[PDB]
DNA sequence: GCATGCATGCGCATGCATGCATAATGCATGCATGCGCATGCATGC
């Protein structure tokens, strides 16, 4: 057979680097639990154990990752007794740079990069195929472990030599292999509109663990790689097109003539679209006992220095409008329906309000619409 | 079929130097006393010689030649005008006349041994002997049938030969009703033709020495039926044609050529 | 060959004609003007080329016109048949290129680009005697669209061996093997898209702005093909010239079938963008780049502003063909300059509108018309709109699906194409309620929020306004005061940082000079490069004199505007005068806004107003 | 059917018709060969070959003949058909033959000839050609020499003809250099025959007429004399002859021709021979 | 006359009856001829 010397050598190196540089077995150690796929690995941790490799990754991050992803499965299951069904997954956050959605190009196709952007929706959650198991209706012969890639792909040829069936296959679904699979739209942020545009529209795609976060209205910064997906209705006017190299013409009765002829020289058009994969979401800018064991030490000393403190009542009302004069009686109003009353409910079924709304009446220019823009600030 | 043809100038043209051919009455010509031999004797075919023929006209007779069906349909066709002309009471008694050959044909007198696919749909001579009969059988060209249910009477017209090809969609014979009544056959209404086939093969005298001798088959129509018996010196004239093979889905491409008589003489 | 199949073209003799041109050519008439940085007396194409390599930009600019006057079969060549003239050009270049300056690193080698090809002629006056031709187009662009991947080079895997291949598409269409090279299998190579190369294709619709217009022709709107770096050059409301082929491509009868339509669609394939113009002012994209290389004009220029009347002069050469109002063309000018961009997000504020809105009320047999219209002609980016005309949704921006693709969710209205520009308003009182809602919040927060179904979005038109108005009775009837004749909000009002009240003296010497002026009616570079460097090269700051001068100015304007019956003041004056003050200074070219300024602005905003004539206790204007 | 037909219904399945009379034929044959007997190993069978003729190559070959084909070797082609009988042992087996390509059969000389035959010493020269070998017969050998050239045949305005050609008797004791001359002519003549009484070993001396049972033929076996026209038959032996022969030969020497009747036929066979026959005491 | 209500109007999605497109292989039958048999005719001695 043939191999790849750069999956290998990337292969070899990013196994010393988990076994060298450990956090990641204690993470592998978290790994056995039947609800975590995804190993989480630092990328400055990469810069320093090897530029070379960093390099490398990022610039064949498409063609080395599922040897990344190998290389994990053989460490853990080196550790630890985990059935060979399960497949494993490699993470990266802290990447040193960021890319504009509009920089985007044809030339980063393939590579690692990192975005920020708005969520908009989300889709709802389902299993997936990744490698498919087919049986061929005519000589019965079972072909295995067929890439569905990012379309339902069938084998391309049956593999008796004799048979040569491309078009009759059944899909035994209990020995095929499953992933879950997760849509979303993000929107480029308004700091990064140029003059006069409307901002653009993206789509992400989570797979396994990370299908669970971005949620409807964040604003994320997303790390993964940009990778084109096919068509349809793209192309109102005949465009680039496959074929076959054989040198084959027809016969009379068969004529190679506009519809039999495309079928029997597979003619298919090349249509394309740009679509992302995302395998790290993050916050752009980041159950009280929850909350409070987020806190790190320093956090919570600011917090409790701010809880003891009568000025409190004040200095808020300073805090969150600097510029506006007076109307102080508005800022405390605003801070209170900010924190909000307790929400109950009642025997009978009956339920109380608990929240609070604030209505605000003036005359011209007396920085009515201010509060509103603080508030959303 | 709704297909018709509105001009053709080579046929019209044919037709026309047939016309002209057989008018004789500013020439010397016998024909018409024939067609008046012919209406007196109730026969319905001509012979006429080729080297007259080739004598008047010798475009016509090298068309006719090399390309026989066309030509003889038009001879057929001004053989029809004229006997109409000049008396379209006897016209009337049978569908279309034919045309006898006679004369030397020169290079095309081909003996069974000689006789090759470069002389495919022209017309030939041949002299031979008889060696194969067989018996006459009649043939339905015309078939017409009663309803006693609905007292109603039907009539169906065939023609196999007369068209190169034929479909399954004609040569069926009717039995039942529009309504399924059963229809009965009157056989006095019907027409029929009579059909006969022979084997002629190379004289013995005319063999090479120590050879095997070598056969052709022909058809005889409704009036050449008796004019042959086995064990007879004969000359026919006639055209080579193939013979259409019945459906099928492979072929290996190989035809049967049989010999169609148009002129039938013992010598 | 010594021609080519369908032409006249020889690739050799074209080779060494170009290599002789970039030589050999010399201009005389190019001055320092557009000759910008070069020795004139030196070849200029070569000089060009030496410029390259000091910085190395792979890409080269050509003038047609240079080429003509160099030789005209040339020029017709390059003209009829682009495609066997350019590749030639590349070849051409690159080898003086690498001769003349040896072992200089490049990604690539130089690509040609020709421009400026003469045509002055209507779109629609294009016959298929000019299909695959070059041409020029001179518009304004108002969509576009994602980037779309096209490839180039598919790579195919083989799925029994793992071997891999590559495939190089030609003439459009690419060949996949149907035998492998190792196991000869047959069938067995599957195509991988993420391992092949792709580029970068746009498709961008342009509005025609044509030199010659027929009776009755409708607005059109033209297809443009853009690839590689041209992407993303133009954004929607800029005002282009373009360079590019014509093109013809059919039309499938319908997306599922491979049937093609007789009449064939059309659209234009770019090559080269122009921003400069000869009677507009200057963009915002030579702006910010340091092209000023002209010295002599900077310091022509310098030493204009320390001349006292400089102010006066730039007001008298604003408008030649328009009348004595001074007053109003300084305002104008004013608006040009604009005020100082501060960045206020760390405060919280938000946004704090820079820009200058000004209003012309007066009665309809008036100048204010053919002022907003000789804005709109001046400068770019600009947008007019008159009365009824347009609507709440016409503005901003509106639902849409592509009539040619699936979607395109959004598209822009008038005041987004608007935005860095100006925005001509007439008949502002036939305007309905719903429309000066949006302009409520345009004309302060310099943003829009639109909410519509699964539409969610906030858009920047950071626009300023030049309105005009009419009193209600079509007249200035002198018994109803000012309020009563103008009948607009308050809150609408107050956010116009200047109010021109037009009215009707009769004065003789008025009749006199103005009938002698408009019977007689039967530098500009100079003001565009000052304008151009004002506007891009200070930014005017203020000390405490001036501060206390506008906190003077804001407590005299308080007590004068209490009365009923005037026009009553509001704190947003205070930012008005801060605006024209800045301003000021930038007319002056003074990083230091001093007193000055300050009366300045206030003399402006006094007189705009006629508060002098004006009487106090009553509101009536009076002689 | 291949019709682009929109709105139209369309045709059924298996529509097509072969048209007879619109298509472009050729000659074709079929040959047997066998191996040279010269060349069969001993005491082994003779193999056989099947050989395709097409356009002219047709008749210009003869059975008996003896030649050299040129050819491509080849196997039929008519489908992948299933094999029939009894028999189904041979699996993939094509029938063979070949596809001939090529066939061989195994006026200055007039100037010379006329230059010749204008000397009167002409008589002798022939004379002493025939036969030099042999010692004495002169007179014999300028008997034959007469004999090979032969005398005029006349048909007559009655339809009645006389004989054209010369008959000779040779009566001796053994020992006396008869079939030697007799050998001596049959190579010298153009077109001879050598026979004895009783015809020979596969041949007869007189034609015979027979019918094929199964296709109606009337066949004809060609015997010595038929053969021979214009040539010269010797004939050894002449008192062993049979009766039907014997009679026969009676019409064949008078008048040239032989007479068959059978039942439904009636022929009359030409043979223009000249007779040269040897005997015993 | 200006503010509000609202019957008309338009474009793209899915659901459902009709309508459209596909497409060689295996088995049976009559013609040619070998092989065993009995009758009968013709030919010798
Ligand atoms: N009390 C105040 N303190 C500071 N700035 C003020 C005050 N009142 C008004 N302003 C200024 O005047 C402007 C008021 O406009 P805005 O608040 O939009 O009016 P409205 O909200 O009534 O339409 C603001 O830009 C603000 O900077
Ligand atoms: N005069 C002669 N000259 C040459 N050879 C002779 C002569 N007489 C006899 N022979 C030889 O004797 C043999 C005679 O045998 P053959 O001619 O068969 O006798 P017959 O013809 O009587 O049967 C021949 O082979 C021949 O070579
Ligand atoms: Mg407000
Ligand atoms: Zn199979
Ligand atoms: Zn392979």
């Amino acid at each position: 057979e043939v191999r790849d010397e750069v999956a290998e050598k990337c292969q070899k190196l990013f196994l010393d680097f988990l076994e060298e540089f450990i956090k990641y077995l204690q993470l592998a150690e978290e790994l056995i639990r039947p609800e975590r796929n995804t190993l989480v690995v630092s990328f400055v941790d990469l810069e320093q154990f090897n530029q070379q490799l960093s390099t490398t990754i990022q610039e064949e991050f498409y063609r080395v990752y599922p040897y990344l992803c190998r290389a994990l499965k053989t460490f853990v299951k080196d550790r630890k007794e985990i059935p060979l069904a399960k497949d494993f997954y490699v993470a990266f956050q802290d990447l040193p740079t960021r890319h504009k959605i509009r920089e985007l190009t044809s030339s980063r196709i393939g590579l690692l990069t990192r975005i920020s952007g708005q969520v908009v929706r989300t889709h709802p959650v389902h299993p997936e195929l990744v490698s498919g198991t087919f049986l061929c209706l005519d000589c019965q012969t079972v072909i295995r472990d067929v890439e569905q890639q990012f379309k339902y792909t069938q084998p391309n040829i049956c593999r008796n030599p004799v048979c040569a069936n491309r078009r009759r296959f059944l899909l035994d679904t209990n020995k095929s292999r499953f992933v879950d699979f997760q849509k979303v739209r993000i929107q480029e942020t308004q700091a990064e509109l140029p003059r006069g545009s409307i901002p653009r529209s993206l789509e992400v795609i989570l797979r396994a663990e990370a299908v669970e976060s971005a949620q409807a209205g964040d604003k994320c910064d997303f790390t993964g790689t940009l990778i084109v997906v096919p068509d349809v209705s793209k192309l109102s006017t005949p465009g680039a097109r496959a074929e076959t190299n054989s040198r084959v013409s027809g016969v009379d009765g068969y004529e190679t003539e506009g519809i039999r002829g495309l079928r029997a020289l597979g003619v298919r058009d090349l249509s394309y679209r740009l679509v992302f994969l995302a395998c790290c979401v993050a916050p752009t800018n980041p159950t009280a006992e929850s909350i409070k064991n987020q806190m790190t030490v320093k956090e919570w000393e600011k917090v409790f220095e701010m809880s003891q403190d009568k000025n409190l009542y004040h200095n808020l009302c300073t805090s969150l409008f600097p510029t506006i004069h007076g109307n102080d009686e508005v800022k405390r109003g605003v801070l209170l329906m900010l924190f909000g009353g307790v929400p109950k409910t009642t025997g009978e079924g009956t339920s109380l309000r608990g929240d609070i709304n604030v209505c605000i009446v003036g005359d011209p220019s007396t920085a009515k619409s201010q509060f509103l823009k603080h508030v959303e600030e | 079929a709704g297909t018709v043809v509105l001009d053709d100038v080579e046929l019209r043209e044919a037709q026309r130097d047939y016309l002209d051919f057989l008018d004789d009455e500013e020439d010397q010509g016998i024909y018409q006393s024939k067609v008046r031999e012919l209406i007196s004797d109730n026969q319905y075919r001509l012979i006429v010689n080729v080297n007259d023929l080739r004598r008047k006209n010798e475009k016509r007779a090298n068309r006719l030649l090399n390309n026989a069906f066309e030509e003889l349909v038009a001879f057929q066709r001004a053989l029809k005008d004229f006997v109409a002309s000049i008396d379209a009471t006897y016209a009337k008694q049978y569908e279309e006349f034919y045309v006898g050959l006679e004369g030397s044909f020169g290079s095309k007198h081909v003996s069974p041994r000689t006789l090759t696919s470069c002389f495919l749909s022209c017309v030939v001579c041949v002299e031979g002997i008889v060696t194969k009969c067989s018996l006459v059988r009649p043939k339905v060209v015309r078939s017409v049938h009663y309803c006693p249910a609905t007292k109603k009477t039907i009539e169906r017209r065939y023609s196999d030969l007369t068209t190169l090809v034929a479909f399954p969609s004609s040569s069926v014979y009717p039995t039942k009703d529009e309504e399924n009544n059963p229809l009965e056959t009157e056989y006095g209404l019907s027409v029929y033709k009579d059909h006969q086939t022979i084997t002629i093969q190379e004289m013995p005298e005319k063999a090479p020495a120590g050879q095997l001798p070598r056969s052709v088959d022909v058809i005889l129509d409704d009036d050449l039926v008796d004019k042959a018996k086995p064990g007879d010196r004969v000359q026919v004239v006639g055209t080579y044609r193939c013979l259409p093979g019945k459906k099928g889905g492979y072929t290996s491409g190989t035809f049967r050529t049989v010999l169609i008589a148009c002129n039938v003489k013992q010598m | 060959k010594l021609v080519i199949w369908g032409t006249d073209v020889n690739v050799a003799a074209c080779k060494e004609n170009f290599q002789r041109f970039l030589q050999r050519f010399i201009d005389p008439l190019a001055k320092e003007e557009e000759n910008v940085g070069i020795d004139i007396t030196e070849p200029l194409y070569m000089q060009r080329l030496g410029e390259i390599n000091v910085i190395g930009e792979p890409f080269l600019n050509v003038n047609c016109e240079h080429i003509k006057s160099f030789d005209k079969n040339l020029y017709r060549q390059l003209i009829s048949y682009p495609q066997e003239v350019i590749p030639t050009f590349d070849m051409a270049v690159n080898e003086i290129f690498f001769d003349r300056y040896p072992d200089s690193i490049l990604e690539h080698q130089i690509q040609v680009r020709p421009f400026n090809a003469l045509k002055t002629k209507n779109m629609r006056n294009l016959n298929p005697e000019d299909i695959d031709q070059l041409i020029t187009i001179s518009g304004m662009v108002i969509r576009t669209s994602q980037l779309i991947p096209e490839m180039q080079e598919a790579f195919f895997q083989c799925q029994v061996c793992a071997h891999t291949t590559r495939v190089e598409m030609d003439r459009g269409r690419i060949a996949e093997p149907s035998v492998c090279g190792r196991c000869h299998t047959t069938h067995s190579m599957a195509l991988i898209h993420n391992r092949s190369l792709f580029s970068d294709k746009q498709m961008i619709k342009l509005q025609e702005s044509p030199e010659d217009m027929p009776a009755g022709q409708t607005p059109h709107t033209v297809i443009l093909f853009a690839h590689n770096d041209l992407v993303d050059k133009v954004q929607p409301g800029d005002r282009v010239n373009v360079t590019g082929i014509y093109r013809a491509v059919p039309i499938r009868v319908n997306p599922r079938v491979s049937n093609v339509k007789s009449v064939y669609k059309t659209h234009i394939d770019v090559i080269h963008y122009r921003k400069t113009d000869a009677k507009r002012l200057h963009g915002l994209d030579e702006e910010a780049e340091q092209k000023l290389f002209s010295e002599k004009r900077v310091e022509l220029l310098k030493e204009l502003s320390r001349k006292p009347d400089i102010y006066e002069r730039l007001a008298s050469a604003l408008a030649p063909s328009i009348y004595e109002h001074e007053d109003i063309k300084k305002g104008i000018l004013l608006q040009l300059f604009g005020g100082t961009r501060k960045d206020f997000s760390h405060t919280g504020r938000g946004k704090f509108r820079a820009e200058i809105n000004i209003l012309l009320c007066g009665d309809p047999g008036t100048s204010k018309s053919q002022l907003l219209q000789y804005v709109y002609n001046l400068v770019p980016r600009g947008q007019y709109t008159s009365g009824k005309g347009s609507s709440a949704v016409g503005l901003t921006a509106y639902v849409m699906k592509d009539p040619e693709t699936r979607q395109l969710v959004l598209q822009t209205g008038a005041l987004v194409l608007s935005d860095n520009g100006i925005c001509c308003i007439d008949e502002f009182d036939k305007m309905n309620e719903s429309t000066r809602s949006v302009l409520h919040e345009v004309m302060e927060q310099q943003t829009l929020s639109i909410a519509k179904a699964g539409i969610i979005c906030q858009l920047n038109a950071r626009t300023s306004v030049l309105a005009a108005a009419n009193p209600i009775e079509s007249q200035w009837n002198p018994k109803k005061t000012t309020i009563e004749n103008i009948q607009l909000p308050h809150t609408l009002l107050s956010r116009f940082d200047l109010i021109f009240l037009m009215l009707d003296p009769q004065d003789e010497a008025y009749d006199r000079r103005l009938a002698h002026h408009l019977v007689a009616l039967y530098d500009m570079a100079v003001l565009k490069d000052y304008i151009a460097y004002a506007h891009s090269t200070i930014m005017p700051r203020l000390s405490e004199e001036a501060s206390q001068a506008l906190i003077e100015a804001y407590v005299d304007m308080r007590k004068i505007g209490s009365s009923r019956g005037m026009v009553s003041a509001y704190p947003r004056q205070l930012e008005s005068l801060i605006r024209l003050a800045e301003a000021h200074a930038k007319v002056r070219l003074s990083n230091k806004v001093e007193a000055i300024d300050v009366e300045e602005a206030k003399r402006l905003h006094r007189e705009a107003l006629k508060q002098s004539a004006t009487d106090p206790r009553t509101g009536i204007v009076d002689i | 059917c291949n019709t682009d037909q929109a709105g139209r219904p369309k045709c059924p399945l298996d529509p097509y018709f072969i048209m007879p009379d619109k298509c472009k034929c050729v000659d074709f044959q079929t040959l047997k060969l066998q191996e040279l007997p010269d060349a069969v190993p001993h005491g082994e069978m003779p193999r056989h070959m099947q050989l395709y003729c097409d356009r002219y190559l047709c008749d210009k070959v003869v059975p008996g003949n003896r030649v050299t084909i040129m050819g491509i070797y080849s196997i039929k082609k008519f489908g992948l058909t299933t094999s029939r009988g009894r028999d189904r042992v041979g699996v993939g087996i094509r029938s063979s033959y070949i596809r001939v390509l090529g066939i061989q059969v195994d006026p200055q000389e007039e100037e010379e000839f006329r230059r010749l035959a204008a000397l009167p010493n002409v008589y002798e020269v022939i004379s002493k050609s025939i036969a030099p070998s042999i010692f004495g017969g002169t007179d014999m050998k300028k008997a034959i020499a007469c004999l090979l050239f032969g005398g005029s045949r006349k048909r007559l305005p009655d339809g009645l003809t006389r004989r054209g050609d010369i008959n000779l008797l040779m009566l001796g004791d053994p020992g006396t250099a008869k079939s030697q001359l007799l050998k001596f002519v049959e190579k010298c003549s153009p077109i001879g025959v050598y026979t004895s009484g009783k015809g020979s070993s596969a041949a007869g001396l007189t034609a015979s007429v027979m019918r094929d049972p199964s296709s109606r033929n009337f066949i004809m076996e060609g015997g010595a004399m038929v053969l021979a026209d214009g040539g010269v038959v010797c004939i050894d032996e002449f008192d062993k002859m049979r009766e039907d022969d014997r009679v026969a030969i009676h019409e064949a020497m008078e008048q040239q021709t032989i007479s068959i009747a059978k039942a439904g036929i009636t022929t009359t066979l030409n043979s223009r021979c000249s007779v040269l026959a040897a005997a015993n005491s």
